[PDB]
């Protein structure tokens, strides 16, 4: 999709990076001359690169309905935001 | 009461937070992507949606918003969190040198600890140093006789008796000079090889300490 890693060292730093970025966690991964920053790419460009599904980091943006009175519903929601993917949900407006 | 006017809205946000809306109202009249919703003539029970959207800019912390219609005591507390952190299975206890810990398969090095294992620790600028590990910008590392340690060529050993690799490149050794006599530099009674060049004791002269001052 779209990754760009100029000085990531970690996974987070990768996850932070933009929301196309992905981390291969499998030690079998990376050789001596690697560095780190190859771990982190698109989920295709891991994948043709011998990175396994189950091994991918990619942690997404989420809403959480928490709790679910009169006008609008819901009262509560939690949202996990990851940096440039929108979390969305629906909020009903209601009245007699 | 009928509702003519439902304006959804949100307090204020700090500048990594954005939210947007979709309203899609009872009128087939829907609106797409703007900073507040509206809705023009609600019916007695008849809902109307709106698609609230939020996007942070980076790793924001724990902190809350609220969205509101305005006119109306109802309100949608929207709790907000980060989703940066990676969630990996990792071992507590090698093979970052005990200067670090591993994470979602690389080693996370301590406070003055740098290289992929926790190798090497910190100078005032270190690998940096690493074209230094290179007798020129094109040559190959360490003379092809040492590894680049920390931007710094560590010769490799041997097992020819009286020989030793040394240089900054690993470029020298101890027995590679001319002979004479069956042994370099005339043997050590006469003279000692360094670096290709026989270094002659008091006494004797010549590339390979052959003769006697005269
Ligand atoms: C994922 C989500 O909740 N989005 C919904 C969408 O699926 C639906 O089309 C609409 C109801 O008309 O409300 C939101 O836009």
């Amino acid at each position: 999709q779209e990754c760009t890693k100029f000085k990531v060292s970690s996974c987070r730093e990768c996850i932070e990076s933009g929301p196309g970025c992905t981390w291969c966690q499998k030690l079998n991964f990376t050789g001596p001359g690697d560095p780190d920053s190859i771990r982190c790419d698109t989920r295709p460009q891991l994948l043709m690169r011998g990175c396994a599904a189950d091994d991918i980091m990619d942690p997404t943006s989420l809403a959480e309905t928490q709790e679910d009175q009169k006008q609008l519903s819901p009262q509560k929601v939690t949202l996990y935001l990851r940096p440039g993917q929108a979390a969305a949900f629906n909020v009903t407006f209601r009245r007699a | 009461k009928l509702s003519s006017r439902v304006f959804l809205d949100h307090n204020a946000l700090p500048d990594t937070l954005k939210v947007t809306y979709d309203s899609f109202c009872s009128n087939g009249v829907t609106h797409r992507n703007q900073p507040r919703g509206d809705c023009d003539g609600v019916q007695i029970n008849v809902p109307i949606t709106f698609q609230v959207k939020v996007t942070a800019t980076e790793c924001i912390q724990e902190q809350s918003f609220v969205i509101r219609a305005l006119g109306f005591t109802d309100i949608v507390t929207v709790q907000v969190l980060p989703q940066c952190e990676c969630r990996c299975r990792d071992q507590s206890r090698s093979l970052c040198h005990g200067k670090g810990f591993l994470e979602c398969g690389i080693c996370r090095c301590d406070t003055g600890y740098i290289g992929k294992n926790c190798e090497c620790q910190t100078q005032g600028r270190s690998q940096e140093l690493e074209g230094s590990c290179r007798k020129d910008n094109n040559s190959i590392i360490c003379s092809g006789l040492g590894d680049c340690v920390c931007g710094q060529c560590l010769c490799h050993t041997s097992d020819v008796p009286g020989k030793l690799i040394y240089g900054q490149y690993c470029e020298c050794d101890t027995i590679n000079c001319e002979r004479y006599n069956g042994q370099v530099c005339g043997g050590p009674g006469r003279g000692l090889c360094f670096c290709g060049k026989c270094r002659c004791h008091p006494g004797f002269e010549g590339s390979a300490c052959q003769h006697h001052h005269h």
